[PDB]
């Protein structure tokens, strides 16, 4: 009978049981997002939004949530922090709601169109045969995605009548949603530009609309009816899979390198934030800033917002992770409490140095301290018997300001050692890992996992789209090539054009 | 070590001590292995594109044999004129026992250099 | 079983092919030759001649920093040798 | 009877190297990749990007000649001739690392190429299109290592350079920083590729030993038809031998066939994934609950934990040369060793 | 030692769900003929 | 209790492979 | 022990180990070359530290 | 209202079962490590 | 400069050869 | 009646001819001193 | 403005199009003179 | 087949199947759309990658104002 | 709630083995 790789090719010719299938598959897709977001909410503590935001949390459809403006519970609280709010119907919980009801509708009309496949919507008028017009189809749909395209630019990001969208300053302190103005110059295809989205949405809307309508009216060549068998529904699977894996590759890409759609109090920092020490350059301008002001160093430091110096910190960066170390963010380092303040380490000669930052790359990193030139001074010895540069020999001392430990030093040489093992990571913080008994092992962000996920679902449906496309222009030889393919046509010189037997010589 | 981090212990030390990666032999044994795969997908690959017709699209191909049957399943002419035609004809073979043999010859002669 | 082009075994041992690539070949090699005897190859592709990969008294790779004046900055090197 | 289908004609002409419509992206792409390599390897340093020699005009061989990747300060510029980097000046571009790129986007493209000519050839010659898409695996493994990876990294500089040496210090970096052999993604790949061999040489050899006399002469080469019906060798005695050698044997040709697609291909794919996660750092690098027992345990040791401390070794030792952009300066103290080596 | 609990059950599934689709697919085979 | 879960599935193997030797579709000529 | 110094290695399931990381343990160093079946060893567990079920599979 | 034409019984012969039960548990063997981590 | 022509000179010199040995089968 | 020029002839000397020259190079750089 | 970048921009559009342009100008002349005899 | 008010309403919008403009019809001025496009997903793609600097396009963080 | 940890697999399998009893005898069943 059908092997079991094939069942569903039962429904290539039952336009009714098709639609059926979708309508299954759409349910089930909008239950999956009404149960994970009363999971999150289930799970969410929405009580620090500094050092326990949504992306130390392990949360996930939440930021998609809080995107496009669902930022508040039923229960009271919001995502931004204020409290005594009241989000009307479209809470966190609404929307959970509205997908779980939507599901279960969706789900008897998919049973009603499988019982009732044999409409004769779907039966050629001329023939009797069951029959798809997909030119035609293309445009009314594509028409559909213009409008719904426009609708989104023009009314839901603007706010001229929806919510906006996130935006944020560009070091992820004050995020909100607000309204958005579309930017029409060359700065929209800034992709940090958050009105880019909304003038793409408005042009790209009425690009849609206006070829749904050529497409709606306008019948393609024979030429090229014939080239991709418009008569056969795989070839509309093919182009769509091969869309489908190009948009995984965006999403992946943008995910990961950032842009104005991820930005970083939903989904975290981004590698490369570490990298080129992009929150670092911001506090030790706050910083100068202060001091030339005349205040004193503990004043200055302690004027840096800790959510500011939390960004400066490798836990956060999402490409520490593991593929196999499971679940939120704190679950390893701990739940961030309290930033400890601005280490600040001198030799016993009153040189201030500088703790080597460990790379993204290494899994363990050796203590280095160097001076302003980069001129190594000190570090954690491996083998004792001919070092130069240890702690105690180097007297080497450690003082804080701002935070919690602000204007404590500290010189016995084995709690320095303690702070500037920390001080690879960046910025040190206070953890509680006792409440989720934290393993102490760094895990990645919603930022990495879903730039994961996305990235191998888009190289596998690359295979997906070659294996559908051979079989559209190859279906007449699918179970096998002609029994009665004479040496004639494989040999060579026999046909001056390979294949056509009309070139015989 | 029998054993699966053991193996790769044996490996890393190996490398340390002989830089197994610069010697030839095992170069060879490398290209035993890809050539291996790659003539193993390939042979599978061109059997496969050249099955005579023998069963329908509800059916697998594979009931188009039937054990211990006499003719051939595929097309070798089919093949050849294929996989000629993909790099130069001269590249291909047409004989099918010369075909088998460098089958068994290419990763059999690799990993003996590599061993 | 042919598609018409003369046969390689025929063409190479054919004296007029030999006639022809007797002179080409040489000349081929000998031009290849040229290229790097005259030194031209270094000045083409910017590879350092083997005094030319350190100043005198430098043990630090003259190492491009920098995305945008990548090309300034190999020059600035350059200079640190003439 | 317009240009276009002239053009069809003398494109799809059967000659001695078949050009096709497919063969207008493959054949400068394939020629452009490999053309880029040869003049690199021959010609062009990797001093300023690298601080390394790499051409035979420097001094290289065969096995340590490379076209290396950019500077790490190049980001994931495409360091096209006439962009803001190298400015047009073709000199700097080689400088600067511009043939890597050039080569891995030409190649890429090169590729597809490759792959579209199966299916042209494929369907003017009537066949089935298996081997474009077995072909899918080298696509998958090019663009997931030389393209995907240093993607999800800093640069270019990570991705691999086109040289024998320089690939293989790409293997002894993923064992150091990515602990790449305790993949699974790996492993299965491993094991598609060791799988494919075996299969290819197990079954070239059952044939040509069960093969049916057929001509008179000690050579058996000679004795195959290309256009006769009948197998050239015995199934049945075939699958009577592996039966009772092996347990289990082969009883139906199109399957064996199919398997011998199926296995290598897979593993490449799988091989693949486990490299995109790389890109993210999303490693297999550690068991857990081995780490919380040898903290607490002293006395605990497996092979495990010794291939880490081999992974330590092999980072603080590698990295200042290796990774030349981030001057590295370790002291000969903070330098892991064991005693006396 | 300090496995990850769920480990265990995940494991269970892994094994579970799809031999069962097998067996179902294969008794159901086998009283066709 | 993980000890116990690698031990069965080798032990589902082992079995599998009993049953796929001695209890295999007998191969038939045509 | 399998390098013979007294640092014996845990290779078996029931010791800490998982399907990945168990080995059967090659025997010591102090062995070298020599010849170890059970009936050389004083006892079983002399063997087993020793390294001798690596030398019997 | 006729039966729906393009039903098509399904099948797993015996070795199919034999393979696929492989393929699964030496997968579980593969991964459960890493499960458990 | 002038290593350009001296590179050059036997490429040419073996083009110009070759192309007036063959001329006359080529015309053909 | 064989053709001379031919999309095989074009193929062969552009790997042929770039070949000879690069060997031709390749050669020279065995006599280069330091 | 008119940055450098842009003008190279323009400068590797217009090389291009010359090199895929000259190449079927090329391919269509071929083609016409060297046709299939049906 | 069954016949509902829906159907009758929607029915002309699957009836031309297999109607095609003959020949080549408007493929020409198709390519010049694919054209159109092609050039300016190279801008987006070069502008993201730094390739194309444009006066007043930063393309940072730090063009979130 | 502190609740036993094997609960959840015990629940598991007194659901999963004996509803896919059922399933493979009803399926083959009907496929008969
Ligand atoms: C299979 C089919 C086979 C066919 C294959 C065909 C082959 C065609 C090859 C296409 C060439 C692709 C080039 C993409 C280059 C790239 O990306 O270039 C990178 C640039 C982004 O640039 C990087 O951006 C980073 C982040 O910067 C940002 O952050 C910094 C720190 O805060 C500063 O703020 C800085 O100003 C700000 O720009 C760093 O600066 C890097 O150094 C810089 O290179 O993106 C951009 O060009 C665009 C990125 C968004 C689009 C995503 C493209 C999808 C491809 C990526 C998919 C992989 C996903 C990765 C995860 C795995
Ligand atoms: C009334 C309809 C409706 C509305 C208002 C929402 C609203 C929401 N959904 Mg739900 N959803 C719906 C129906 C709806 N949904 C249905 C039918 C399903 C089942 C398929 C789901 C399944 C679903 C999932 C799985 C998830 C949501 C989530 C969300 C939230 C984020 C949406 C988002 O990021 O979009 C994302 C937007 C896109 C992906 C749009 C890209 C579309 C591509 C680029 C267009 C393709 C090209 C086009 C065809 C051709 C170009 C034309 C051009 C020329 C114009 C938001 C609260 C998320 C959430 O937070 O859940 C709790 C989430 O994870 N939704
Ligand atoms: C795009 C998909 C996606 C993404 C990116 C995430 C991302 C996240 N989820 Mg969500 N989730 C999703 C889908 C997704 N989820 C779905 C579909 C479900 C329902 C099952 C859930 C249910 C869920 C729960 C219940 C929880 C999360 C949690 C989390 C977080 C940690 C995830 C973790 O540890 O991963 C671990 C990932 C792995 C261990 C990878 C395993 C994949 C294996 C290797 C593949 C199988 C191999 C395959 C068989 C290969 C062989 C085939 C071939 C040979 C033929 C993170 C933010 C957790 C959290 O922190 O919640 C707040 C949490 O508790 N998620
Ligand atoms: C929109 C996406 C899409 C759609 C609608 C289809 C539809 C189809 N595919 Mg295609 N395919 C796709 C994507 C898609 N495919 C991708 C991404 C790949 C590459 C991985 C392939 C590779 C592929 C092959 C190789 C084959 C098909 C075949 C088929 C046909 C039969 C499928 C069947 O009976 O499965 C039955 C499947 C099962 C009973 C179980 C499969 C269970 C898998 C292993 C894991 C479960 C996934 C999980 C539950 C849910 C998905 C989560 C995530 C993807 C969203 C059917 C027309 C077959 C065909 O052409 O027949 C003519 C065939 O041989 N497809
Ligand atoms: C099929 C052939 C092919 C393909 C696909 C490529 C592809 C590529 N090459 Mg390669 N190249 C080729 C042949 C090819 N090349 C040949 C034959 C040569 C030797 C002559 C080179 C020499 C070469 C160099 C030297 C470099 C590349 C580079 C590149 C990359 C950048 C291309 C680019 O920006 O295009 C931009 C241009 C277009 C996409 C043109 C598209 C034409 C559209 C459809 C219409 C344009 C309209 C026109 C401008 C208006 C006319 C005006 C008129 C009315 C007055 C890309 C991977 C670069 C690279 O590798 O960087 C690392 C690089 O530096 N190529
Ligand atoms: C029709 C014509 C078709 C033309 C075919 C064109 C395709 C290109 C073929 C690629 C060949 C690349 C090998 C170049 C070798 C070379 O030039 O070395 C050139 C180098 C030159 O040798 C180095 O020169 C330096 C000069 O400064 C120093 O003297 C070094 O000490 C000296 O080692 O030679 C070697 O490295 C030793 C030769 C042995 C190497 C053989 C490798 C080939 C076999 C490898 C395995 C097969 C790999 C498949 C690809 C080949
Ligand atoms: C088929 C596969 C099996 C499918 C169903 C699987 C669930 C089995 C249903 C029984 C549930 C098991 C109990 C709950 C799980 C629990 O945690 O157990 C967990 C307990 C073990 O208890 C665990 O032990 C640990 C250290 O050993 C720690 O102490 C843990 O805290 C504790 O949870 O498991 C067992 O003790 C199994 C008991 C089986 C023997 C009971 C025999 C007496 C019953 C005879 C009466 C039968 C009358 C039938 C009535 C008709
Ligand atoms: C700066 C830009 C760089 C790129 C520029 C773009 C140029 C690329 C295109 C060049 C392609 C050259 C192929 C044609 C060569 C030629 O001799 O064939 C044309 C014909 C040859 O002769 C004929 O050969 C024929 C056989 S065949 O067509 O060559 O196969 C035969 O039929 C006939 O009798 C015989 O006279
Ligand atoms: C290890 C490899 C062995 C596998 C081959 C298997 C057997 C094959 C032959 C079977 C019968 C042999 C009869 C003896 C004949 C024999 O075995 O073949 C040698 C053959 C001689 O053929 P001629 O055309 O000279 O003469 C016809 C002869 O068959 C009559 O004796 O010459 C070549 O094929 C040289 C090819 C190099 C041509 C270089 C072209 C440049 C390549 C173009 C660019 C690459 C293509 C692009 C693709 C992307
Ligand atoms: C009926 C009805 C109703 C109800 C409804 C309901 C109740 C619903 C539900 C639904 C739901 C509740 C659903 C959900 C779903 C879920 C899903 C669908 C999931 C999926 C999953 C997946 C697929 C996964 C996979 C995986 C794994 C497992 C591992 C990892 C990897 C992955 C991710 C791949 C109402 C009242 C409205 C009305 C009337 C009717
Ligand atoms: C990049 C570039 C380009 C291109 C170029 C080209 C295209 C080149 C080519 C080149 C080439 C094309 C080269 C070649 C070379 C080769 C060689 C160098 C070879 C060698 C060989 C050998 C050495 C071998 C040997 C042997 C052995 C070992 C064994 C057996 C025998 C024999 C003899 C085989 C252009 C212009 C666009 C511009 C831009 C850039
Ligand atoms: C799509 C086909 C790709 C063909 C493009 C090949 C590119 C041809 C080489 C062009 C290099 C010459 C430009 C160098 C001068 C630029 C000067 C400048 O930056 O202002
Ligand atoms: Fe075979």
């Amino acid at each position: 009978g059908l092997p079991w790789y094939r069942v569903h090719t039962v429904l290539i010719n039952d336009p009714g049981r098709l639609i059926a299938a979708h309508l299954m598959h759409t349910a089930l897709v909008a239950g999956w997002a009404g149960s994970m977001a009363l999971y999150e909410l289930a799970t969410f503590d929405p009580s620090d939004p500094v050092l326990n935001p949504m992306w130390r949390q392990g949360m996930f459809v939440l930021p998609f949530m809080a995107r496009l403006g669902v930022t508040g519970s039923w229960s009271g609280w919001s995502i931004t922090g204020e409290t005594g709010i009241d989000p009307g119907f479209w809470s966190f919980e609404g929307v959970a709601l509205a997908h779980i009801v939507l599901s279960g509708l969706l789900f008897l009309a998919a049973c009603w169109h499988w019982v009732y496949w044999d409409l004769e919507l779907f039966r050629d008028p001329r023939t009797g045969e069951p029959a798809l017009d997909l030119p035609k189809m293309f445009g009314i749909h594509l028409f559909l995605a213009g409008l719904l395209c426009f609708g989104f630019g023009a009314f839901h990001l603007t706010g001229l009548f929806g919510p906006g969208m996130w935006v944020s300053d560009p070091y992820g302190l004050t995020g909100s949603v607000q309204p958005v103005a579309p930017e029409w110059g060359p700065d929209g295809f800034n992709p940090y530009n958050p009105g880019g989205v909304v003038a793409h949405h408005i042009a790209a809307g009425i690009v849609g609309i206006i070829a749904g309508l050529f497409h709606i009216l306008v019948r393609p060549p024979q030429r090229l009816y014939k080239a991709l068998r418009m008569g056969n529904i795989e070839t509309v699977l093919s182009s769509s899979i091969a869309a489908v894996f190009f948009a995984a590759f965006v999403v992946a890409g943008t995910m990961w390198y950032g842009s104005a759609t991820t930005p970083i109090e939903l989904f975290g920092p981004t590698r490369y934030q570490w990298d080129s020490s992009y929150f670092q350059q911001e506090i030790n301008r706050r910083v100068q800033a202060s001091l030339a002001s005349g205040a004193t160093l503990e004043e200055a430091w302690s004027a840096i917002p800790e959510k500011l110096a939390f960004y400066d910190y490798i836990g956060n960066n999402p490409a520490k992770g593991g593929l196999f170390r499971t679940g939120p963010m704190n679950k390893g380092d701990g739940i961030a409490q309290a930033w400890k303040g601005h280490a600040v380490f001198r030799n016993k000669e009153g040189e201030e140095l500088f703790v080597r930052r460990m790379p993204a790359f290494f899994e363990s990193f050796p203590v280095i301290l160097t001076d302003k030139n980069g001129v190594v001074k000190a570090d954690i010895p491996f083998r004792r018997a001919e070092s130069k540069y240890s702690f105690e020999q180097q007297g080497v001392t450690v003082s804080f300001y701002g935070g919690e430990l602000n204007g404590q030093t500290f010189t016995d040489p084995p709690t320095v050692k303690s702070y500037a093992r920390k001080a690879i990571f960046g910025e040190i913080f206070e953890f509680d890992t006792e409440t989720l008994n934290s393993d102490g092992i760094f895990r990645t962000s919603p930022r990495g996992w879903f730039t994961f996920a996305h990235a191998v679902f888009a190289l596998l449906f690359f295979f997906g789209h070659i294996w559908h496309g051979a079989r559209t222009l190859f279906r007449d030889v699918f179970s096998g090539i002609d029994p009665e393919l004479s040496p004639e046509q494989v040999e060579w010189g026999f046909y001056q054009k390979v294949g056509d037997v009309t070139t015989r010589r | 070590p029998l054993g699966i981090s053991g193996t790769f212990n044996f490996m890393i030390v190996f490398q340390a001590e002989h830089n197994i990666l610069m010697h030839p032999f095992h170069q060879l044994g490398v290209a035993g292995v890809f050539g291996g795969a790659l003539f193993c997908a390939m042979h599978g690959s061109l059997v496969t594109s050249s099955l005579i017709r023998e069963t329908t699209e509800t059916e697998s191909a594979n009931y188009g044999y039937k054990f211990g049957q006499e003719e051939e399943t595929y097309n070798i002419v089919a093949a050849h004129g294929y996989f000629g035609r993909l790099i130069f004809q001269y590249a291909s073979f047409n004989n099918s026992r010369s075909l088998h043999f460098f089958l068994a010859a290419w990763p059999v002669v690799g990993v003996w250099f590599t061993a | 079983g042919t598609t018409g082009e003369r046969p390689f075994s025929d063409i190479i041992t054919s004296v007029r092919y030999w006639v022809i690539h007797s002179i080409t070949i040489p000349a081929l090699f000998i031009a290849g030759w040229l290229f790097v005897s005259t030194g031209l190859a270094y000045d083409v592709f910017g590879t350092p001649r083997p005094d030319s990969y350190y100043a005198q008294e430098q043990r630090s790779i003259p190492l491009v920093t920098d995305r945008f004046e990548a090309k300034q900055q190999v020059e600035t090197f350059l200079e640190q040798l003439k | 009877r317009g240009w276009f289908d002239i053009l069809d004609d003398w494109l799809k002409r059967d000659r001695f190297v078949f050009v096709g419509w497919s063969g207008i992206l493959l054949f400068p792409c394939a020629y452009l990749a490999l053309g880029g390599w040869l003049t690199g390897t021959t010609f062009v340093t990797s001093w300023y990007t690298h601080g390394l020699a790499s051409s035979y005009l420097e001094g290289c061989n065969f096995l340590t000649v490379a076209v290396s990747t950019p500077a790490n300060s190049m980001g994931h510029s495409l360091l096209l001739l006439w962009g803001p980097e190298a400015q047009g000046d073709f000199t700097r571009w080689c400088q600067l690392g511009g043939l890597w790129t050039f080569i891995a986007l030409h190649g890429a493209f090169g590729l597809i190429g490759f792959m579209l000519r199966q299916f042209e050839i494929a369907r003017l010659v009537g066949v089935r299109p298996y081997n474009a898409i077995a072909f899918s695996a080298p696509i998958a493994v090019f663009v997931s290592v030389f393209l995907i990876y240093p993607l999800g990294q800093s640069s270019w500089f990570f991705a691999p350079s086109f040289g024998v040496a320089a690939i293989f210090r790409f293997l002894l970096f993923f064992q150091g920083f990515h602990n790449w052999t305790l993949n699974p993604f790996h492993m299965m790949g491993v094991a598609g590729v060791l799988g494919g061999a075996l299969l290819c040489a197990i079954h070239g050899a059952t044939v040509e030993n069960t093969l049916f006399q057929d001509g008179e002469g000690a050579s058996t080469f000679r004795a195959f038809n290309p256009t006769q019906a009948e197998e050239t060798y015995s199934m049945v005695t075939a699958n009577r031998f592996w039966s009772q050698i092996f347990g289990i044997a082969f009883s139906n040709k199109r399957w064996l066939h199919f398997f011998m697609l199926f296995v290598p291909v897979t593993g490449l794919w799988m091989s693949a994934i486990g490299v995109v996660g790389l890109a993210l750092n999303l490693r297999s690098y550690d068991f857990i609950s081995q780490e919380i027992r040898a903290a607490e345990d002293p006395e605990f040791e497996t092979f495990y934990t010794k291939n880490l401390l081999l992974n330590e070794g092999i980072r603080a030792w590698m990295a200042p040369q290796d990774q030349p952009h981030e001057n590295f300066v370790f002291p000969e103290e903070v330098l892991p060793r064991g005693n006396a080596l | 030692m300090e496995v990850n609990q769920l480990g265990l059950i995940a494991t269970a599934l892994f094994v579970l769900v799809p031999s069962v689709f097998l067996i179902i697919l294969y008794v159901q085979t086998e009283s066709q003929q | 209790m993980e000890t116990i879960t690698y031990v069965f599935i080798f032990a589902c193997i082992i079995a599998l492979f009993f049953f796929a030797i001695f209890f295999r579709e007998p191969p038939r000529i045509t | 022990d399998i390098d013979g110094i007294r640092e014996p290695v845990s290779g078996s399931l029931l010791y800490g180990n998982n399907i990945i990381t168990g080995a059967v343990v090659p025997s010591s160093n102090a062995i070298g070359l020599h010849f170890y079946p059970i009936w050389e060893a004083a006892s079983l567990d002399e063997w087993l530290y020793n390294g001798g079920p690596y030398q019997l599979i | 209202m006729e039966p729906n034409p393009n039903r098509q019984p399904v099948e797993l012969n015996r070795t199919s079962l034999y393979l696929g039960l492989l393929l699964i548990l030496v997968l579980a063997l593969l991964f459960s490590s890493y499960f458990f981590n | 400069d002038w290593r350009v022509l001296v590179v050059l000179l036997p490429v040419l010199l073996a083009a110009g050869w070759a192309v007036r040995n063959i001329l006359p089968y080529a015309v053909k | 009646s064989y053709p001379i020029f031919t999309v095989r002839w074009v193929a062969v000397h552009t790997l042929a001819v770039p070949t000879i020259f690069f060997l031709g190079a390749i050669a020279a750089m065995q006599f280069i001193q330091r | 403005t008119i940055t450098p970048s842009l003008k190279g921009f323009f400068i590797g559009l217009l090389s291009g199009a010359v090199v895929l342009g000259l190449t079927f100008a090329v391919l269509i002349a071929i083609s016409q003179i060297d046709k299939v005899q049906r | 087949a069954r016949r509902t008010w829906l159907g009758d309403i929607l029915r002309p919008l699957n009836s031309e199947y297999g109607k095609v403009a003959p020949g080549w019809g408007t493929t020409p001025l198709m390519a010049v759309f694919m054209g159109l496009f092609l050039v300016f997903l190279l801008i987006i793609l070069e502008i993201y990658n730094s390739t194309l600097i444009l006066d007043g396009v930063n393309v940072s963080w730090k063009a979130l104002g």
